[PDB]
């Protein structure tokens, strides 16, 4: 198969296909709440700026190397999604994946607004982000995370990314929740994530598809999604206020 | 909009690592292990002619070209 | 100035880290974080983070043997560890990375393929282990030997039982087993500097400057595994039995390591 | 790094050669350059010398499973390969349009010809048969790689000897050389590549060209015909244009040159199985000139193993025993345990707010 | 003291002016880093307002700026370097450049001989004057008496010292070689 | 510079001396030398009487 | 690309309702779909936008239920980019755009209402029909999204689909069995196929079916999907620059809006295509 | 707004709506053009054993004892003395690169360039630093070729006062065929815009200069009668070039004056182009005839 | 299965020494520099030509004596019964490029064009019998319309043997048959062949034939290709003017 790794069992099918207990029940909520977060910057030490950030189930940790050699009078905004191997139902393939560099664009076209190029001629950023375990909305911590790491990185942007995410519940009455977790997200039928610049009020990137074809639910989606990226944000004010503090007092 | 307190994966991930008498005793280093220079003047003071500034003043000066 | 600014605090006997020159780093591991892994732990060794996870599959068994289960170490060194990883295929740090690890699998007879087989020439379980740097300081092999061998330890199974009739599989989910571990391999390297000096657990910049490296595995009754040197200036049989006598230390340190953070529970 | 150029000197000089019917190395125009042979131990390899280029052959075979449909047949995979010590040019993954057309004009050969017998390498249907799979490689450059990539191909497959099987009822088993003797093949016919090098827009051509020929010359007609008077492929190529008498002509000159190359290899696979069989020393050290400056050789030799328990013994016994301070490992909280100097609090806890 | 975030209100136009990684919109001024939060009195008041975090991991040159480098190999016609401090800071990566047979003397004249002048090895200061093209990227200059080789190597490895302004000599053997010394 | 028909002495210098013909040969064409010309002397004027050359 | 005092002078006339071919803020360049090009599918269109050229191929085969429903067939999407089109899409260098197109389409498409999918089994776990959808690309001109989105719901309605009796009894042939005659099919129903509608903004005035250079003078757009119902599937925004709310809402009309002219002309050309049959011939690419 | 979607029109072929026959002389590549005793080869041509054989296809047209094919489509080949178009595409140390649709790239060296300033004031490696900062990336110029080099390539020379960099306006690329030769490329055409017949195929639309080298930016909104003015030329452009129309001044402005009587936005129909080319067609006819 | 019938009549209808039905078309795309379009019997092929322009990239890989001919071969996804998806790196591409770019770097005149590339992208919609002389004749038409000169009009065409006969123009049926196939590339004026290929076995008495035939069939070939030429260039004569 590869001769880059080592080699084993030709297929393999998880036991999740043949698991005899049935899919549970996953229960009721009220649809005005936002999961605990907890936000950490500065984490590694041999990277010129990192975040790691934490709600509930999500586990992702972001990464970003400075500008190196190599639209100029501009530089590029490289950028890279890759998930463990050991995050969600079954396996993945080490190599890649499509879903992968769908996000990895979507990333690109919502991180881009916000950073300066125009200061950094013939140079170039890279962007690692990297999810520890899947348990609820990824696009809406990929994003967080990869824009507290680049203003910790001493890099010149506008302001911030806040993300958020949403759902369609499937029954009769259906009515869109906020922060869905994986129990709420695969018996869904649609799923919504945005960006918002908070002080700019600047949408940067929006991403949606589903069942819902009236226009007007996705009015709400969109406006509860700014709701929500207008709550999240005195979390992350505190965060890069902690790492600036700490990050000064060691000299 | 509640932040929250770490758990054990994030407060072990997050650690910073920054004579007392001897231990460890066969890795110490003792136990495992004429120069006439005549040095010429040790800088050169600049005190002299530097060329460029030679021939930049020597001409600005000069301005005679004959 | 760098042969001769390191050689300064060799001399005064305290290397820039704070350390004795014959002492570790500090080190501290946790295990059952990750949820949807069959086992994980993540081991942090004063910087040099690794985590590693495992996931159970099922599989055939091969056509010489059909009563052996596979295991499948992989380690991959993301570009967000370090900054001279780049993007795209498995470099040859991360290659000999595993090969050593597939190695310390097969030679410390760790576990028997033989216990993982649930009906024989029909089905069998495979083990996907997989290790993630995420920050590299130094000294890799040894953490990422400490972070397989506690993985190993909280990896359960369930009870799988097949019909007769049906002659398909059903798990039982209620009952889970847990799995026979033989041995306790643990890792030591050292570093040789220009001919004569050996320091233990180095870092990079360590490793930038020195000329040599070597790694010693022992069991839980004084049985080496490997013996790992890529090469470089050269040692003596004193050299190396000065080297088992830390390692002794360091092993028993570690196993005690493990059999008080596993009786916590 | 590339290869040394091509001066303006040894053009003219070449040129001036071949229009004068001379050539470099003394052989003229419709020759070879005479050929080695040379078997290794186990079946199936060998190392075959065309003038001053060097091709490996090994075949090798196991048993699998025969795909979907063709159920009563087995494959037959190749693999051509260039070693970068063959030639300062050959690098691995830059030379990427030689080894198409060298892999395709083995494969057209070798497959489409129909020589080897696929047909009696089954055990069942459905399930396992025999997997056949060749290997060339390429050692020493000096022009000419696919004649000799071919002779050694055939000597290869015409060398080796399978393992052997019983079946009965439904039931398998299998052999080894000392339970049951190893079986050969069968072999239809014997396709043998000859090329041909066109000078100066086909006014001359050369049979048989090295490695300065080959690049003073124009383009490559390749004739590829097994014994009898059977043609099996044919490839034009490189740069040339060219008429109707000459390709005929062409054909008559492979017929011969593979007429008198099949003498040959039928005489040195005589001669192998006639030293196999009397009872003689054989294999690739049996092989080495002894009348040369460049060879040696040296029987066994006990060296003394007479002090090794004593030297052993004193070094266990000279050295330090591991010392005593053993450390303590502190427990935090139930999953996270620590071992080392410490940290001096139990854990943070608002440390900033 | 308080530290900034990469977008915040500080003052007005009227209320100070911008400075160094700010930007304003609007009427008002805006924070572009994370920083700390530093008041340029001067003197004519109104304090140019800039935040600094003080602490460089990376640097980008720029078109005038000194630099300290490190030769790779030398042509007769050019020198590739390598940039290794961005002034006085240390730096994280390394960058590349090239002094053309024009950038030596503080002249720009003829002669001026590639080889004897920046040997391979040893630590120069410079100074950029460009943004470059793709073949040569940044376009280092030493043409002033301040710029030029700074600390040399000898042969055999032993610390050189500047004997002229063209001249230096060995300690140890006593040798003669040919450098382009800058002032100290 | 010595642009005279015989003989051609460093074509880039400074100051160029040259017969009158070369000077229409260069105002022809552009030769980009046009640009940085402060002063252009004519050295015999009393040829505008010439017969043939004038 | 085109210089700035071209882009100024584009962005001038956008805001005037002037273009340089003489349309409007709102118009809509003519198109010259057609139907049953290729031979060996089940299936063809080839849409014309203007100097754009797409052409598409569907192909129904048999195949093997997935597991998570049985009663289900299931699309396969490939959306390759010829090298054709424009030189620097040669060999590799056209997978990313072709990767990006497919999972847009996947994205579209993947909904329980998009076509049917009780049409597509026979056998429940045992059987089922697979459709290929094959995208083309033959011209880059701009709007690339929509001159796909509408070759696929026309290629999508001249479907085969020859329909097979086989009983699945093991007493019977259990084998498919076809109906043997060459000239027995049936329809697809695919009236509600969604399409996509571009809205690319400048100055600050959106405009419909952008020209590359009216797209390269843009710092945004937004993708809105909609079917002859009048309802949305996806919606992704793409661009380099932020968008504001209230663009959103104002480009969701619009959106709408040609939504339907575009369903309800494409019905009617479609059916006045279909009206005379075997007559009035068939020409392409000659 | 009804979005038209019509359906493809076969093709008729033969040029029957007129009816012409030609006297000229037409080959194809292997045809044996005359092969007299004494004749030289054109361009097109080649030469075998004692035959003139025809290398592209085309019509033979000689000039007293020169064989030579002309073709009906290729790509700019530079003369001296030639009107060009071109965009920047590279800046270099001293030079720039300049795409003008030829076998190669057009160079524009640093000592040929009306600098900032227009007069004499000095030329020395001070402009050099700055060179690469107005004549940037992606920028119009209008130059005039010098010379031509040993391998097809092309210098140009922008040493004049109707030549520099180009501001507003549409530009128009078609094959460097259709356009005539001249005397005058530069036209005022009295419709309220100009244009610029690039030999090498690229048109540039621009308004009148109002009264009286990229100096002045002139970044201010233009008038709206100018934009349907410079919309007409396009399309009218457009139209024209189509069929086979050759393109000056003469039938620009009679294809303006007859596309008055309806809508700028609605000429994009297969016949209304018909029915302007050919009525233009018959103007001439009835001018020149 | 009966490849020739008793009285002399192929599967198809056709007798040994007669071709199939060609309809072929110059000037198809606007935006490229040239195009073409020829259905040869049931197999629709396709080629488009970009003149000579800047090398990409400009990693100093320019010839200084002459120009860089570059052709690739592709193939549509639904070009036969089965759906047969290949990805872009499989060897029959290769193979076929490099046939392509070996008989074009023979054909065309190409000591004009020092340092220049030439871009040659052939597409085939439908494969059902010979490949490389419908992507040959495709692309023949597609420089001539670009106006690349070249020393002559090259045209390609096949042959087989059955029975004792030599065929011409095979088929898909009859070449999944094992039979020895041959493909040459002829220029008619001089009679030179520009690529010789062949498969499979046969005997040494029946080359004359065979090659005679397949010569033969390429000549056939030209004069309906030619046919085409001179209308489409009568037709652009009286067009201009």
């Amino acid at each position: 198969g590869d001769h880059r790794r080592i080699r084993g069992p030709e297929e393999s099918q998880p036991p999740q296909l043949y698991a005899a207990d049935e899919e549970e029940a996953p229960g009721t909520r009220d649809p005005t709440r936002l999961r605990p977060v907890y936000a950490r910057a500065g984490l590694l030490s041999q990277a010129k700026g990192s975040a790691y950030l934490e709600a509930g189930g999500t586990k992702v940790l972001c990464a970003v190397s400075g500008p190196r050699q190599a639209a100029a009078l501009r530089g590029r905004l490289l950028c890279d999604f890759r998930r463990a191997p050991f995050a969600g139902r079954r396996r993945r393939a080490p190599p890649g994946g499509c879903e992968e560099r769908e996000l990895a664009l979507a990333l690109q076209e919502a991180l881009e607004p916000a950073v300066r190029l125009g200061r950094y001629p013939r140079a170039q950023l890279e962007v690692s982000a990297l999810l520890l375990e899947d348990g609820g909305s990824a696009l809406a911590a990929a994003l967080t995370a990869a824009a507290l790491a680049l203003a910790d990185a001493g890099v010149e942007m506008y302001d911030l990314v806040v993300g958020c995410g949403l759902s369609l519940a499937p029954g009769p009455a259906p009515t869109w929740l906020l922060d869905p977790t994986r129990l709420e997200e695969e018996r869904a039928a649609a799923g919504l994530t945005v960006a918002l610049m908070p002080v700019l009020n600047q949408v940067a990137g929006l991403l949606g598809s589903g069942e819902g074809g009236l226009t007007e639910s996705w009015a709400e989606a969109v406006r509860l999604g700014l709701e929500g990226c207008q709550r999240l944000y005195p979390v992350l004010q505190q965060s890069l206020v902690r790492a600036a503090r700490r990050r000064g007092a060691a000299a | 909009a509640l932040a929250a307190r770490p758990s054990a994966f994030a407060s072990t991930l997050c650690l910073r690592y920054p004579r007392t008498l001897d231990l460890y005793k066969t890795f110490l280093y003792s136990r495992q292990v004429e120069i006439s220079p005549l040095v010429a003047i040790t800088p050169f003071d600049f005190k002299s002619a530097s060329p460029d500034d030679i021939v930049k003043a020597n001409q600005k000066k000069a301005f005679t070209r004959e | 100035e760098p042969l001769e600014y390191y050689r300064r605090f060799l001399k005064e006997n305290c290397r820039p880290d704070g350390r004795e020159l014959g002492e570790f780093r500090t080190t501290t591991v946790n295990i059952g974080s990750i949820s949807t892994a069959d086992g994980s732990a993540l081991v942090k060794l004063g910087n040099t983070t690794v985590i590693c996870g495992v996931k159970a599959e099922f599989a055939a068994p091969s056509t010489d043997a059909p009563d052996k289960g596979y295991v499948v170490p992989n380690v991959d060194l993301p570009p967000l560890c370090s900054s001279r990883f780049r993007s795209g295929p498995p470099g040859e740090e991360a290659q000999v990375a595993s090969q050593f690890i597939a190695d310390v699998i097969e030679n410390s007879q760790i576990i028997q393929k033989e216990d993982l087989c649930i009906s024989p020439g029909k089905l069998v379980w495979v083990l996907y282990c997989d290790l993630i740097c995420l920050d590299y300081d130094g000294n890799i092999l040894d953490a990422c030997t400490f972070a397989l061998l506690a993985a190993l330890k909280n990896v359960q199974l369930p009870e799988v039982t097949i019909n007769e009739e049906t002659a398909l599989a059903e798990v039982n989910l209620k009952k889970k087993s847990y799995l026979n571990i033989r041995t306790h391999p643990v890792a030591t390297s050292f570093a040789v500097f220009d001919d004569t000096l050996l320091i233990v657990d180095p870092t990079g910049e360590e490793e930038h400057l020195a000329t040599g490296t070597l790694t010693i595995v022992m069991d839980e009754e004084g049985k080496l595994c490997c013996l790992h040197k890529p090469g470089g200036s050269g040692l003596t049989g004193a050299k190396l039995q000065d080297c088992m006598s830390r390692a002794v230390t360091r092993h028993k340190e570690v196993k005690k390591l493990m059999d008080e953070v596993i009786k916590s529970m | 790094m590339k290869e040394t150029p091509l001066s303006n000197c040894e053009r003219r000089f070449l040129l001036r050669a071949i229009e004068e019917k001379k050539r470099l190395d003394g052989r003229q125009t419709y020759d070879y350059r005479n050929i080695r042979i040379s078997f290794g131990t186990d079946y199936g390899c060998c190392i075959v010398e065309l003038g001053k280029t060097r091709v490996l052959g090994q075949v090798s075979c196991e048993l699998v499973s025969p795909k979907l449909n063709r159920a009563t047949e087995g494959i037959l995979f190749f693999n051509l390969e260039l070693s970068q010590m063959a030639a300062p040019a050959f690098e691995p993954g830059r030379q990427s349009d030689l080894l198409v057309k060298l892999n395709r004009l083995m494969e057209r050969c070798l497959r489409n010809s129909k020589c080897i017998d696929t047909e009696s390498l089954c055990v069942v249907a459905g399930e396992k048969v025999w997997q056949i799979r060749v290997d060339l490689h390429l050692l020493n450059h000096d022009g000419n790689i696919i004649d000799a990539a071919s002779i050694a191909a055939i000597v290869a497959l015409c060398h080796f000897r399978r393992p052997d099987v019983s079946v009965q009822g439904d039931e398998v088993t299998l052999y080894t050389p000392e339970e049951r003797d190893p079986v050969p093949l069968s072999i239809h016919h014997m396709p043998i590549c000859v090329s041909f090098a066109f000078f100066q827009q086909g006014t001359y051509l050369l049979v048989d060209p090295n490695e300065r020929e080959e690049r003073v010359m124009d383009g490559l007609l390749v004739i590829a015909m097994n014994k009898h008077r059977e043609i099996c492929t044919i490839q034009s190529s490189g740069g040339i244009m060219l008429l109707k008498d000459q390709v005929l002509r062409c054909s008559k000159i492979a017929g011969v040159k593979v007429a008198e190359i099949t003498e040959l290899i039928l005489k040195a696979l005589e001669n192998d199985q006639k030293v196999r069989k009397e009872g003689g020393k054989f294999g690739f050290a049996e092989s080495i000139a002894n009348q040369r400056i460049t060879a040696f050789k040296m029987e066994k030799a006990p060296i003394d193993t007479s002090d090794v328990e004593e030297k052993a013994e004193e070094i266990i016994a000279e050295a330090e025993p591991p010392s005593e301070v053993v450390s303590t490992p502190v427990l935090w909280t139930p999953g996270t345990a620590q071992i080392g100097e410490g940290v001096e609090n139990s854990w943070g806890d608002l440390e900033d707010s | 003291v308080r530290y900034c975030i990469p977008g915040e209100r500080l003052c007005n136009l009227e209320e100070g002016s911008p400075g160094s990684g700010t930007y304003t919109r609007h009427g008002y001024i805006f924070s572009s880093l994370a920083g700390c939060l530093m008041k340029s009195s001067e003197n004519g008041a109104l304090p140019v307002v800039s935040v600094v975090r003080e602490t460089e991991s990376q640097l980008l040159p720029d078109v005038g700026a000194i630099v300290t480098c490190k030769v790779s190999s030398i042509n007769s016609r050019f020198a590739k370097v390598h940039i290794l401090y961005v002034g006085s800071m240390p730096l994280k990566n390394s960058f590349r450049g090239t002094i053309r047979k024009e950038d030596v003397r503080a002249t720009e004249k003829d002669k001026v001989e590639i080889y004897k002048s920046f040997r391979p090895g040893d630590i120069v200061l410079a100074k950029v004057i460009s943004l470059g093209d793709a073949q040569s990227n940044y376009l280092l200059t030493t043409a002033e008496n301040e710029l030029g080789v700074v600390v040399a190597h000898s042969e055999s490895g032993i610390q050189m010292v500047p004997i002229s302004w063209c001249e230096m000599q060995c300690p140890k053997t006593h040798t003669k070689e040919f450098r382009k010394v800058a002032r100290v | 510079g010595l642009l005279t028909g015989d003989v051609q002495l460093h074509p880039e210098a400074s100051c160029l001396i040259m017969t009158t013909e070369i000077l229409r040969s260069m105002l022809y064409s552009g030769s980009d030398v046009i640009r940085d010309l402060e002063w252009v002397i004519f050295d015999e004027v009393h040829y505008i009487n010439d017969v043939e050359r004038g | 690309t085109l210089s700035e005092a071209e882009k100024v002078y584009i962005v001038h006339g956008v805001q005037e309702d002037l273009r340089v071919d003489g349309r409007g803020c709102e118009d809509y360049r003519c198109v010259e779909v057609e139907t049953d090009v290729v031979s060996n599918t089940s299936g063809s269109a080839r849409v014309k936008l203007g100097h754009t050229d797409i052409l598409v191929g569907v192909k129904a085969e048999m195949g093997t239920p997935k597991l998570e429903k049985p009663n289900e067939g299931y699309l396969e999407f490939f959306v390759d980019c010829s090298a054709s089109a424009t030189p620097e899409f040669e060999g590799r260098g056209g997978d990313d755009l072709g990767t990006e197109i497919a999972n847009t389409l996947y994205r579209i498409f993947n909904n329980k209402s998009s076509v049917d999918l009780k049409t597509l089994c026979i056998s429940p776990r045992e059987h089922c029909w697979v459709l290929y959808v094959d995208v083309l690309l033959l011209e880059c001109g701009g709007n690339l999204f929509d001159a796909i989105s509408i070759a696929v719901k026309a290629a999508l309605f001249n479907t085969r689909i020859p329909r097979v009796r086989v009983l699945e009894d093991e007493e019977g042939s259990k084998d498919i069995e076809l109906s043997d005659d060459p000239y027995d099919c049936i329809r697809l129903s695919v009236e509600n196929v969604p399409c996509i509608v571009t809205l690319c903004k400048i100055g600050y005035r959106h405009v419909v079916d952008a020209t590359l250079q009216e797209e390269a003078c843009s710092l945004a757009s937004l993708l809105v999907s909609v079917t002859s119902k009048g309802v949305v599937t996806c919606m992704r925004k793409v661009g380099k620059g932020s968008l504001d709310p209230e663009s959103i809402f104002e480009m969701m009309e619009t959106g709408k809006r040609v939504g339907k002219v575009l369903h309800a002309s494409l019905q009617s050309v479609v059916h006045k295509e279909e009206s005379l049959g075997p007559k009035r011939q068939k020409v392409g690419f000659l | 707004m009804a979005m038209e979607m019509r359906l493809p029109v076969a093709r008729k072929p033969l040029s029957e709506r007129l009816g012409r026959d030609t006297k000229k002389h037409l080959v194809v590549p292997g045809d044996t053009i005359t092969t007299d005793t004494g004749f030289m080869r054109g361009h097109g041509t080649y030469m075998g054993e004692e035959k003139l054989i025809a290398s592209v296809a085309g019509s033979v047209e000689r000039v007293n004892k020169l064989i030579c094919v002309k073709a009906l489509k290729t790509r700019y080949i530079g003369e001296v003395g030639d009107i060009v178009v071109g965009r920047i595409t590279e800046v270099q140390q001293k030079r720039w690169k300049v795409e003008t649709n030829s076998r190669l790239d057009s160079v524009l060296l640093l000592s040929s360039m009306n600098l900032p300033g227009g007069e004499l004031r000095r030329r020395s490696a001070e402009d050099e630093l700055a060179m690469r900062g107005f004549l940037q990336e992606g920028d119009l110029i209008s130059a005039e070729v010098q010379a031509v080099f040993s391998d097809g390539a092309v210098s140009l020379h922008t040493r004049s006062l109707k030549y520099g960099k180009l501001g507003q306006g549409v530009l128009v690329q078609v094959s460097p065929s259709l356009v005539k030769r001249q005397k005058t490329h530069f036209h005022d055409l009295p419709c309220g815009a100009s244009v610029i017949l690039g030999n090498n195929g690229f048109i540039w639309i621009y308004p009148t200069p109002e009264h009286k080298g990229g100096f002045i930016a002139n970044l201010e909104p233009v008038s709206l009668a100018d934009r349907e003015v410079i919309s007409r030329l396009r399309n009218c452009i457009i139209s024209l070039v189509t069929q086979r129309m050759m393109l000056y001044d003469t039938s620009i402005l009679y294809c303006y004056e007859a596309s008055l009587p309806h809508q700028i936005k609605d000429i994009l129909k297969p016949e209304i182009m018909e029915e302007i080319v050919m009525e233009t067609r018959q103007r001439l006819l009835e001018q020149e005839g | 299965l009966e490849l020739l019938s008793d009285q002399g009549y192929r599967v198809d209808g056709r007798r040994a020494g007669e071709l199939r039905k060609i309809q072929a078309r110059m000037g198809v795309f606007a935006q490229a520099d040239g195009s073409a379009y020829i259905e040869q019997g049931n197999t629709k092929a396709l080629a488009v030509v970009y003149g000579p322009h800047e090398i990409r990239g400009s990693r100093a890989r320019a010839l200084p004596d002459r120009a860089l001919v570059n052709c690739q071969y592709s193939s549509a996804t639904f070009s036969t019964g089965e759906r047969k998806r290949r990805p872009h790196g499989d060897r029959k591409s290769c193979e076929m490029g490099l046939q392509l770019r070996q008989t074009f770097e023979a054909a065309i005149l190409t000591q004009l064009h020092p340092r220049s590339q030439i871009d040659i992208y052939v597409q085939v919609l439908q494969a059902d019998g010979g490949t490389y002389a419908a992507c040959v004749n495709a692309a023949t038409l597609a420089v001539l319309d670009a106006g690349i000169p070249m020393r002559d009009f090259v045209c390609a065409c096949s042959a087989g043997f059955v029975d004792g006969t030599a065929l011409a123009d095979l088929s898909h049926v009859e070449e999944a048959a094992g039979g020895p196939q041959l493909a040459l590339a002829l220029l008619p004026a001089s009679g030179q062949i520009a690529l010789l290929e062949m498969d499979a076995r046969l005997h040494e008495d029946h080359l004359e034939r065979v090659l005679e035939a397949a010569a033969q069939a390429a000549r056939d070939v030209h004069t309906l290709l030619d046919r085409v030429v001179r209308q489409h260039v009568r037709e652009a004569s009286i067009l201009l003017g």
